[PDB]
């Protein structure tokens, strides 16, 4: 409906429809993981970071849809192609609403998403029956099956902590990376993957 | 399934120095959980002691300076799993929580683990190859040269070669709860 000319919501699409495709896929799977990992590393709060890291991984997206790396750097006049990769046109960090936080946190829903379809129905339970903080640890506790979603491996995952019970159970507050309206969502894929 | 979870706690001081445990470690310290507790004295009376029954069935106790129960053991031996725990009150060592003393105490005893009290301090590391707890006051009571003590305690998770020890403080509003872990060499 709006009027944006950058890359930013093109991305958050493609990741959409590039999972669809990697359920039968297995090697398109491991590819999207590897993809994902990347981008979970790689710190939203610095933009030249998270363009470079999605601009490295252009063999992949071209793969899926040349569009979204394409550059038409007509004469000698606009913008350079270096300089295009490097800027706001390309991927801006203040997008009203798929800003670099908004694709990160994305693509954590996504990675867990992404091996959830094939683990096991203990695992599946698990995310059920869990709330939304031993849920963040249960992921954690699965690396890197869900993803490696832990300290230095995911940018701003938190330390585990302890419920002051006995015996304590492990949480993780991580909600900057994985909200609890993701761990709803992680959820409801859960049970649709039991309805199958 | 092959883990046994310890309490260790001490100093409590009741009922000359605290009334009670904490409202908050009250609430959380249930039964049916707990498979032994290791106390390192100054609960004081049996009051204490008869509440400690209620929490596991084997509870083992050593003499604080204040107990009023001549019986217990100045100190204890107790092998769980793979580990040799020692343990005794404390106030038996000059200064108070000296690192040569404890360290000369695990080698008298032979122990993997050395459980102590008396500085109302809490203690969790690796020295030499060997563990050191303390699990502070439980009561926060007042020390010899101090009032404004953490409320504190540690739970023990025990299994293979393994120890995982939980401290439980009281800080503020909640208890906040630190992990430690310590595998035999």
């Amino acid at each position: 409906e709006y009027i944006r000319m950058a890359k930013n919501k093109e991305f958050f699409d493609a990741l959409e429809e590039i999972a669809e495709s990697a359920k039968n896929d297995e090697t398109l799977r491991n590819e999207l993981a590897k993809v994902l990992d990347d981008i979970l590393k790689t710190d939203p709060s610095d933009p030249e970071a998270f363009r470079k890291i999605v601009a490295e991984h252009q063999e992949f997206w071209d793969e899926h849809d040349p569009s979204l790396m394409e550059f038409n750097e007509g004469r000698f006049f606009g913008k350079s192609r270096k300089q295009y990769l490097k800027s706001d046109d390309f991927l801006n960090s203040t997008d009203p609403t798929y800003n670099f936080q908004k694709l990160h946190q994305f693509a954590a829903e996504q990675r867990v998403k992404l091996g959830l379809e094939k683990s096991d129905t203990d695992t599946l339970v698990a995310i059920l029956k869990n709330n939304p903080e031993e849920c963040r640890a249960y992921i954690e506790s699965k690396k890197p099956g869900l993803g490696n979603f832990s300290e230095g491996n995911v940018h701003g995952w938190l330390k585990e902590e302890y419920t002051p019970t006995i015996p304590p159970k492990a949480i993780n507050k991580s909600t900057g990376v994985l909200s609890d309206e993701a761990i709803k969502r992680i959820k409801e894929q859960a049970r649709d993957l039991l309805l199958l | 399934a092959g883990h046994r979870l310890v309490l260790v706690l001490g100093d409590l001081h009741i009922p000359h120095r605290c009334n009670s445990l904490p409202a908050k470690f009250k609430k959380l310290l249930v039964p049916g959980k707990i498979q032994h507790i290791l106390c390192t004295g100054n609960l004081c009376t049996k009051e204490s002691y008869d509440y400690l029954k209620t929490l596991a069935g084997d509870v083992h106790i050593v003499r604080g300076d204040f107990d009023e129960n001549l019986n217990y053991p100045e100190q204890k031996v107790v092998t769980v799993g793979q580990f040799k725990i020692g343990l005794i009150h404390g106030h038996q060592v000059i200064p108070w929580g000296d690192m040569a003393s404890l360290a000369l105490l695990q080698r008298q005893f032979d122990v993997d683990i050395l459980i102590s009290g008396h500085t109302h301090k809490f203690e969790a590391f690796e020295h030499e190859n060997k563990f050191y707890i303390n699990p502070g006051s439980a009561t926060g009571a007042y020390n010899a040269l101090e009032t404004n003590i953490i409320p504190s305690f540690v739970l023990m998770d025990i299994q293979a070669s393994t120890v995982v020890t939980y401290v439980y403080q009281l800080i503020g509003d909640d208890v906040k709860v630190e992990r430690i872990e310590y595998k035999k060499p």
